[PDB]
């Protein structure tokens, strides 16, 4: 066990506090704050539809693609009805899984839809807008339980 | 409370000795003796120091060490029951804008507005007052 | 040097000015030279960034120098008292008082303009039997047998015994320098003599302050009952010509249209004036008999007009 | 705990489907809850 | 072994969930945030009043200004500016951080600061409500001296609504610094002992006294004053003392009142300095000191103000006129010895914290000339002093507040400001004040006095006028950047995730989520010093912080 | 003193030092890290995202328990 | 909503444990006295500047003071301080209705003080002295007039106390309420007997 590299600490409860130089940021996400800004919208209110919790990762899914996109969709906070798009673009690989719930409702006729959105976005050079652009495909092909 | 009460007992003998000073020194070598002004506004802040750093004195005694005024303390030693603080409430702009109307009724001199207002604040204070004592409704 | 490192303060025109003027310097020398100081620290502090070759080591952490604090808390009260000593010295000449004045002038400053009486002049050479009128000081004692009531209040006054209504305190002159709205009061003024200035308020408080005396005064409405030093002396005004002078306190809306002058005239030239204003004569009058031009040269009664936009 | 939890039937009937959300408006079904946004620009 | 986390934070929140917190807010954090906001509504409008004052003063004649629009001008930025901006920020900053620096939950009485907030509010529009009114807003001068305000002259209703707009709002500061002081010395955390609260905490305190001691005597002026304007009560009659009595009684709160307004950003300076310092607080036994014996000394010193009237005892107030200097000039040197040595970056904080210490002093500077009454005969009532106060309120109320918004924003937000903004405000700010009123010290050192509407084209200083309204306009100018910045960055710009978005933070605020939990903790550290956020993240440092304090 | 002159000054010096202050500061790389390209290896951390969007039962996190991932679809793509 | 999630009698307790640590509400209230103490120093410095700058004379020859009918007000006020900290004894006590007896008569004693201090006010205004009639006049009823305003928002605090008193049962955070309350009583006494011996002694 070892904490942040620098200024971060344990506190008395759980909760670790940490602190970032006055220069730099905390999030340090590569990406624009406006399409972040964009995606997210996408992901609370173009999902309200679908009541079903949309998520992102854009991170690496490597090994079995299929098993770790499930196994990374057991981190959503409800993946009983959760819809995990993963892509990684170190194996420009997309995957997306879905929880027991969301299913029947639309959702495994969108998976086809949603990654190709995904990859045209992709192959266009665009990661956020692909994402954002799968994230739309897919909340408006599933229907609320 | 003994650094609590230290703060004000310092103040109050320097406001006193600003007092006596400013009094001596203005019943002679004023124009027309004693200010009177700023002898009285200086004796009574010295009462003000005064009575604050009394009670703090007297609560500092009556008190024993506690865990915000020891030092060495630990938080587990003051983690307990806090008491009640008062949570969301409305009264206090309803008391704020009663005590409004009466003031624009004292400077607009209108009787009946500054009658209005006071009522109004007594009202408002009556209901902040009784916000977390008033029972329920009996039918 | 001097004018420039002044930061725009006229050359006085009394000793008690260029007293104040040279106390001024020596300050502003003091305060330039601590300003420098500080900020050459400042700026040698700013010499401290964080550094690319600053590793894992934060700095030096000290805080809590006690006598570095004990010396940078001495020498400024040594600079302070040193400052206040040369003030308490230079202040002790802010009004001697000399019970000799050479030309008294009663200055009664009303709403919006003023007026300077003349109250007495008394050359030291030997000359100016002159003196104040004071018949017209007629007080407004309410003293009533009875008021409203049938007997008993017997009311005398509110304050005193008197009526707000009062008006006792301020003095009046044979010769009355009053300034219109338009005309700019001209106190002229015997030059190299001393010149007391018994200063009152007609209705409000305000500020008589000639820029280049380097002194200001508070005309009061009622200083003696305010415990207030209204009179206070010049020894004397070395620069003849027309110097301008200003209202330094809020009279009410006009309150920057009271400016006035004080012309020092040579001690003959002020001989005609008294002269030819104790014959019936004007100021403007006056002046143009002494041959010198009758109105404020160095300021205006500018419009009376509320501004420009104003359609006439 | 003087108090009885509470619970209602209230006759519904727009099948608020098309507007406001009970995210938006926690009580969108309880009566009108959204006017249009054109009526607010207009 | 990872996190679901938004792309990006909620920007602004579901429709009405704010407005009935405000109404009902028992929230220190959100009332100091409402605090905030207003009273920097109260800056843009009672600095608007100095932009028409400006543009007319810029040439001799009264362009669109008139005589007494001008007067109104001036007594109401002068009132608005210190009434119902700088005295009501003391407590949005109190009400802020102040319980978050001794680990407290909530203030002493947190509906009575509820209050408090609403009668600054109310009781400041009702102050500038005299505009409205046909004739205007109070004509008279802030300082409002007794004949110009007796019944008499300035009858008008816009006086009156200005006397009780001031006894209204008067109060509420009066019961925030009851909140204030009650809060410091009964909610405290269970390791905080007196001398280990952060010096801002401490220089409230002492605010809060000088709250208590000064505006109850205004209060008691004003009735005074509003019983003679309305009922003939010949209390401030010129025959009697009325005139040396206002000044008497007005200046005995007026002084501490233009240090409640600087004592409170001392302490926001002295926040700033040790986090981008990276070292302790020079001196911090001796800043808590000096903030005591400054507050005590400005009690006494209160009639230097009034040199010009010959009626005081003048030895006497100048010598603790030069004796209250002193300790200001420990806590100025106090501050550079935190500089000192230090790894200083410049963020936005610091750049205006040292903007404080460059403008602050010059100001300074000029305080003590004034403090001489031979120097402050001539210089009295003139704009050498509108330069000195500008120099002194400017640097400490407006450079240190917007270092303290700069500093603490990411602490009630949760959103970082951003720093080129920063900057560009800071220089915008910067450059446009010393314009503005560097040249108004010789504008009176020659005779120009003060609350003038017009002036003679023959009279000279002329350009310097216009000198003073370019510098003006720049700062006027330069809250454009700032708006933009703090309304583009509280629902977006870089969020921050961790505590002390400027690492090496104080005082226990920065060992809370930034956006602080109500109840602003879940968690409070083992207190040991005066830096108990510094010593959690970084423990090594414990014992440096120990061992290197002593040698200074 | 050049009544034109003077309102000329004071409206246009402010917007000049604007203009010239927004151009020396505006113009600075910010710290928001540079958009991702998508020829460059992914090097930031694993990112993942989720809505918020639903009421989750309590919001305690106790009493949760972990009924299982229950997984209930998937897809597949390579760009 | 088994028994309680927070285990308290009262919903409403005192600030603070009042055995170990200071009363919060006692703090706060003994500090705002401290600030009105200030606002009757502005008043008190009005009165000395006009007794200063009277001509001798003090009080004007229209005004008398009917000092007869102010000692039995002042005593009566006296009383009442006495008859308050004797309820606040009670207050301590769980005695709801000894304090309540001993607020009831404070409230009856101030009250009678304000009625009398309206007598002699109508009786001098009768003979002459009034507010715009003299600077005595002014500055005196300026002073108890503020003092008189302070009562009755003193009796106006009695009376809601009881009314707080007969709604909720009695608990620390109430008799701390009654505390603060007699706080403020004996305040109001206290510049009474300053306003008595500037005023009527002194003179
Ligand atoms: C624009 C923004 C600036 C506005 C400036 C004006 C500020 C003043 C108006 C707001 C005051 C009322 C308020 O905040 O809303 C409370 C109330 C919500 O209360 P709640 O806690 O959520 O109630 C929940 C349950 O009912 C159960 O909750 P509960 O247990 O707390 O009980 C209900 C609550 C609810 O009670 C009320 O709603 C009373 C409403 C009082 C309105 C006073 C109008 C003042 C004129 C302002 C002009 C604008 O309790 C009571 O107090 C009922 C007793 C009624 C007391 C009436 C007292 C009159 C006092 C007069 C004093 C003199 C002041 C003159 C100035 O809001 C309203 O429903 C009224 C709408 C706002 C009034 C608009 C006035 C026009
Ligand atoms: C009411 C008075 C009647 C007359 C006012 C006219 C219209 C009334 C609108 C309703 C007023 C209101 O408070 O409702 C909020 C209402 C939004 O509804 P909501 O319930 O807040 O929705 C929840 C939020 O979406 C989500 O909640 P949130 O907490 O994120 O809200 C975000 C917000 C605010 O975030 C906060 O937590 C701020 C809370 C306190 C700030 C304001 C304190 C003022 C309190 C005084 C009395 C108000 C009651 O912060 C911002 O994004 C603003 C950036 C700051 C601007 C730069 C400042 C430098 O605001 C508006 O859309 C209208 C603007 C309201 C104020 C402007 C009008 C005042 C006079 C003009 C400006 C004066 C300047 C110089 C003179
Ligand atoms: C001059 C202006 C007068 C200002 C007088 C109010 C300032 C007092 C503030 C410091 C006192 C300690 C305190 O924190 O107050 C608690 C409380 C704040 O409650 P909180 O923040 O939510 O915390 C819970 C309390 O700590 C929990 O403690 P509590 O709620 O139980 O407070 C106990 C006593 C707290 O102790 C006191 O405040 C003593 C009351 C003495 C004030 C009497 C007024 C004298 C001025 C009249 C001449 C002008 O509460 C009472 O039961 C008696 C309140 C009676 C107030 C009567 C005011 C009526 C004014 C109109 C008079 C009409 C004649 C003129 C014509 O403040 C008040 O209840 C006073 C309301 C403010 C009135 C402003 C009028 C405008
Ligand atoms: C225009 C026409 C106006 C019409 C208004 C009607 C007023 C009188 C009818 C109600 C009285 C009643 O039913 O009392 C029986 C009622 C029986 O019910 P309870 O269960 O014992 O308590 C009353 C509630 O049911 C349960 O309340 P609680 O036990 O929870 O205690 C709440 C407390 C809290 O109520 C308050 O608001 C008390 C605070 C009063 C304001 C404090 C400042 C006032 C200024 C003082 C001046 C200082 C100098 O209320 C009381 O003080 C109870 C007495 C009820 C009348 C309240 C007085 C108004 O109370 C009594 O035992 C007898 C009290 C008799 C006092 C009545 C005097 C009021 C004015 C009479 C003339 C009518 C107006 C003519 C104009
Ligand atoms: C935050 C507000 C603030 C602060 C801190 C001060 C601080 C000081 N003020 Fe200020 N003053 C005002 C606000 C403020 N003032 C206002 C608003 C007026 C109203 C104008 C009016 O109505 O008249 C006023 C008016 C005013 C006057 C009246 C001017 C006149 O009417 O003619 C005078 C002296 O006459 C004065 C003196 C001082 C002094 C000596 C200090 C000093 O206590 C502190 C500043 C001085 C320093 C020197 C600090 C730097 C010290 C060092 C660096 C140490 C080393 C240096 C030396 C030892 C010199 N002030
Ligand atoms: C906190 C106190 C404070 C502050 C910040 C200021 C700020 C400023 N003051 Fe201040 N001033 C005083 C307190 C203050 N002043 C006092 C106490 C007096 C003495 C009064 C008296 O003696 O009676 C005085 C006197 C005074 C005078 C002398 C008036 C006279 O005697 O004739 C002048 C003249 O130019 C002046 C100018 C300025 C300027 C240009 C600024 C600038 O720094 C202000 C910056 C301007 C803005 C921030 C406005 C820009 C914003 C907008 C244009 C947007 C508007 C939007 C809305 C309204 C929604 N001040
Ligand atoms: C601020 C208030 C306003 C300003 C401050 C006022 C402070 C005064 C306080 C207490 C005074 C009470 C005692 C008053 C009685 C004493 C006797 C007297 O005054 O003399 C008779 C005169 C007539 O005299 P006359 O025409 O010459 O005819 C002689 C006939 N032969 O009556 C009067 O004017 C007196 C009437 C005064 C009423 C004041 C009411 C104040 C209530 C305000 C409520 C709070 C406001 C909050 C503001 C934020
Ligand atoms: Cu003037
Ligand atoms: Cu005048
Ligand atoms: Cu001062």
């Amino acid at each position: 066990e070892l904490d942040l590299p620098y200024g971060s600490a344990l506190t008395s409860s759980g909760r670790i506090s940490a602190v970032t130089e006055p220069g730099e940021l905390s999030v340090h996400y590569p990406f624009p704050t406006m399409d972040l800004v964009v995606l997210d919208d996408a992901l609370k209110y173009g999902s309200r539809a679908a009541k079903a919790r949309f998520a992102v990762y854009i991170g690496p899914l490597g090994a079995d693609t299929a098993a770790t996109a499930r196994e990374i969709l057991a981190n959503v906070p409800t993946p009983e009805n959760a819809v995990l798009l993963a892509v990684s673009p170190d194996q420009r690989a997309i995957e997306v899984v879905y929880g027991a719930d969301v299913k029947g409702r639309g959702i495994e006729s969108a998976a086809p839809l949603g990654v190709s959105a995904a990859a045209a976005s992709f192959k266009e050079g665009n990661l956020i807008d692909g994402l954002i652009s799968a994230v739309r495909v897919m909340s408006a092909g599933v229907s609320p339980a | 409370m003994h650094i609590e009460a230290r703060l004000f007992e310092i103040l109050t003998a320097f406001f006193a000795l600003a007092a006596v000073v400013y009094a001596v020194l203005t019943a002679m070598f004023a124009t027309g003796g004693v200010e009177w002004a700023g002898t009285t506004a200086l004796v009574l802040t010295t009462g003000l120091t005064l009575i604050t750093g009394t009670f703090f004195r007297f609560v500092a005694r009556r008190l024993d060490t506690r865990p915000e005024d020891y030092e060495d303390a630990e938080i587990s030693d003051g983690a307990g029951e806090l008491g009640f603080f008062a949570p969301h409430s409305w009264w206090p702009i309803l008391i704020s804008l009663s005590f409004s109307t009466a003031a624009v009724g004292a400077a607009l001199w209108l009787p009946w507005l500054i009658a209005a207002g006071v009522a109004f604040v007594i009202t408002s204070v009556c209901g902040l007052v009784f916000e977390y004592y008033w029972g329920p409704e009996k039918h | 040097w001097s004018d420039a490192l002044a930061l725009g303060w006229p050359t006085g025109i009394t000793p008690e000015a260029k007293l104040n003027r040279e106390l001024w310097i020596g300050s502003v020398i003091a305060s330039f030279a601590v300003g420098a100081i500080v900020w050459g620290l400042i700026f040698w502090t700013s010499a401290f960034h964080r550094k690319k070759a600053t590793d894992t080591e934060l700095p030096r952490q000290f805080g809590y120098n006690m006598p570095l604090e004990l010396t940078l808390t001495v020498i400024p009260f040594l600079i302070i008292s040193v400052l206040f000593y040369f003030t308490v010295v230079v202040q002790e000449r802010m009004m001697h008082k000399d019970p000799n004045p050479e030309v008294v002038i009663d200055v009664t400053a009303f709403q919006w303009n003023w007026k300077f009486g003349y109250q007495k002049i008394a050359f030291a050479d030997g000359s100016f039997d002159y003196d104040g009128a004071d018949p017209e000081r007629k007080e407004a004692m309410t003293s009533r047998p009875e008021g409203k009531d049938e007997h008993g209040i017997e009311k005398v006054g509110p304050i005193r015994g008197m009526t707000p209504e009062d008006r006792t305190y301020l003095n009046f002159d044979k010769i009355e320098t009053l300034g219109t709205s338009s005309e700019i009061p001209v106190l002229v003024l015997p030059a190299g003599k001393r010149i007391e200035f018994v200063l009152n308020s007609a209705d409000v408080i305000h500020g008589f302050w000639v820029p280049e005396f380097l002194f200001k005064r508070d005309v009061l409405p009622e200083p003696k009952a305010n415990n207030s030093d209204n009179v206070f002396q010049v020894s004397e005004i070395q620069q003849t010509g027309a110097f301008v002078g200003r209202c330094t306190e809020m009279c009410g809306t006009f309150h920057a249209m009271m400016n006035f002058e004080v012309r020092v005239v040579e001690p003959n030239d002020f001989k005609a004036y008294i002269d030819q204003r104790n014959a019936g004569k004007t100021n403007a009058e006056a002046l143009a008999a002494i041959n010198q031009p009758p109105l404020a040269i160095t300021t205006e009664p500018f419009e009376s007009r509320r501004g420009e936009l104003v359609p006439q | 705990m003087s108090s009885t939890q509470d619970r209602s039937q209230l006759d519904p009937e727009v099948e608020r489907h098309t507007g406001v959300d009970v995210e938006d408006v926690p009580s969108a079904e309880w009566g009108w809850s959204h006017m249009p946004i054109g009526v607010m620009h207009i | 072994e990872l996190e679901a986390r938004r792309p990006f934070p909620e920007r602004m929140g579901p429709k009405g969930n704010l407005i009935y917190k405000l109404i009902t807010t028992t929230d220190h954090k959100l009332i100091g945030i409402m605090y905030c906001v207003v009273c920097f509504a109260f800056f843009l409008v009672g600095g608007l009043m100095a932009l028409f004052m400006r543009t007319e003063l810029a040439m001799p004649g009264l362009q669109f200004l008139s005589n007494e629009q001008f007067n109104q001008l001036f007594t109401m930025h002068g009132t608005v500016m210190l009434l119902f901006y700088a005295t009501p920020i003391v407590f949005g900053f109190a009400n802020l951080v102040l319980p978050l620096q001794i680990g407290a939950p909530d203030v002493a009485f947190p509906r009575l600061n509820a209050l408090s907030f609403w009668l600054f509010l109310f009781g400041a529009l009702i102050a500038i409500a005299g505009f409205i009114t046909p004739g205007g807003a109070a004509d008279f001068g802030w300082t409002a001296y007794s004949p110009l305000t007796d019944a008499i002259h300035s009858p008008g209703a816009g006086g009156d609504l200005w006397i009780m707009g001031l006894a209204v709002g008067g109060l509420g500061t009066i019961l925030g610094g009851v909140n204030m002081i009650t809060t410091v010395v009964c909610m405290r955390a269970p390791g905080m002992t007196m001398f280990r609260m952060p010096i801002f905490t401490w220089n409230i305190l002492v605010t809060s006294i000088l709250v208590l001691i000064a505006f109850p005597i205004l209060t008691a002026a004003l009735f005074g004053l509003a019983a003679d304007r309305h009922l003939g009560a010949h209390i401030y009659d010129p025959a009697n003392g009325g005139v040396l009595l206002w000044q008497h009684l007005f200046w005995f709160f007026g002084h501490p009142e233009v240090y409640i307004i600087a004592l409170p950003f001392f302490g926001i300076v002295s926040e700033i300095f040790p986090v981008f310092s990276r070292k302790p607080i020079f001196g911090y036994t001796t800043l808590i000191y000096a903030t005591l014996a400054i507050a005590a000394l400005s009690v006494a010193v209160w009639a230097h103000h009034m040199y010009a009237t010959g009626a005081v005892l003048l030895p006497f107030f100048s010598f603790m006129t030069f004796l209250i200097a002193v300790p200001t000039g420990i806590k100025f040197f106090n501050w550079i010895g935190t500089m000192w040595k230090g790894q200083l970056t410049f963020e936005t904080p610091m750049l205006f914290s040292v903007g404080f210490l460059i403008t602050f002093l010059l100001g300074g500077l000029s305080g003590v000339l004034l403090a001489s009454p031979p120097l402050d005969f001539h210089v009295t009532d003139s704009y050498f002093v509108i330069a000195h106060f500008h120099y002194v309120l400017f640097g400490t109320i407006v450079f240190a507040t917007y270092a303290g918004i700069y500093f603490w924003f990411p602490k009630m937000t949760g959103r970082l400001l951003d720093e080129r903004l920063g900057k560009l405000h800071f220089w915008l700010t910067f450059i446009g004040f010393h314009t503005t009123f560097l040249v108004q010290h010789w504008l009176g050192d020659e005779g120009m006095p003060r609350r003038y509407a017009d002036y003679l084209p023959t009279d000279g200083f002329t350009t310097l006028n216009v000198i003073s309204t370019v510098g003006a306009f720049i700062l006027g100018v330069s809250m454009l950047p700032f708006v933009w910045n703090v309304f583009k960055s509280w629902r977006y710009g870089e969020p921050v995730t961790v505590d002390d978005p400027w690492g090496y933070g104080n005082s226990l605020e920065w060992a809370t989520s930034c956006p602080p939990p109500r109840h602003n903790f879940t968690e409070l550290p083992r207190i040991r010093s005066e830096r108990p956020a510094f010593e959690l993240h970084y423990p090594h440092m414990v014992e440096r912080m120990r061992a290197e304090a002593h040698v200074g | 003193m050049s009544t034109a002159l003077t309102h000329g000054l004071i409206g246009g010096v402010p917007l000049v030092l604007f203009a010239v202050l927004a151009l020396i500061f505006l113009t600075r790389k910010g710290p928001h890290p540079d958009t991702y390209k998508m020829s460059d290896p992914w090097t930031h951390a694993p990112i993942l995202w989720a809505a918020e969007e639903p009421r989750e039962h309590g919001h305690g996190g106790h009493g949760h328990d972990s009924h299982g991932v229950v997984i209930g679809g998937g897809a597949s793509g390579k760009w | 909503m088994t028994s309680a999630v927070g285990t308290s009698g009262t919903a409403i307790t005192s600030r603070v444990h009042s055995l170990n640590r200071p009363n919060m509400v006692s703090v706060g209230t003994i500090v705002w006295l401290s600030s009105e103490l200030m606002f009757f120093a502005g008043l008190f410095a009005m009165y000395f500047t006009a007794r200063a700058q009277a001509g001798g004379a003090w009080p004007p020859e229209p005004t008398e003071l009917n000092l007869a009918l102010a000692v039995p007000v002042t005593l009566v006020l006296i009383a009442s301080s006495f008859t308050c900290q004797m309820g606040v004894f009670a207050a301590e006590r769980g005695d709801v209705f000894g304090l309540r007896r001993w607020y009831v008569i404070t409230f009856l004693m101030g009250l009678f003080f304000v009625l009398g201090q309206g007598y002699e006010y109508i009786h001098l205004v009768e003979h002459g002295t009034t507010i715009p009639g003299s600077a005595y006049g002014s500055v005196f009823y300026l002073a108890t007039g503020f003092h008189g305003l302070h009562v009755i928002g003193g009796l106006v605090a009695f009376v809601l106390l009881l009314a707080r008193t007969k709604m909720s049962k009695f608990t620390p955070a109430q008799a701390t309420a009654a505390i603060v309350v007699s706080y403020y009583w004996h305040f109001v006494d206290i510049v009474w007997i300053a306003l008595f011996a500037t005023i009527y002694f002194v003179r």
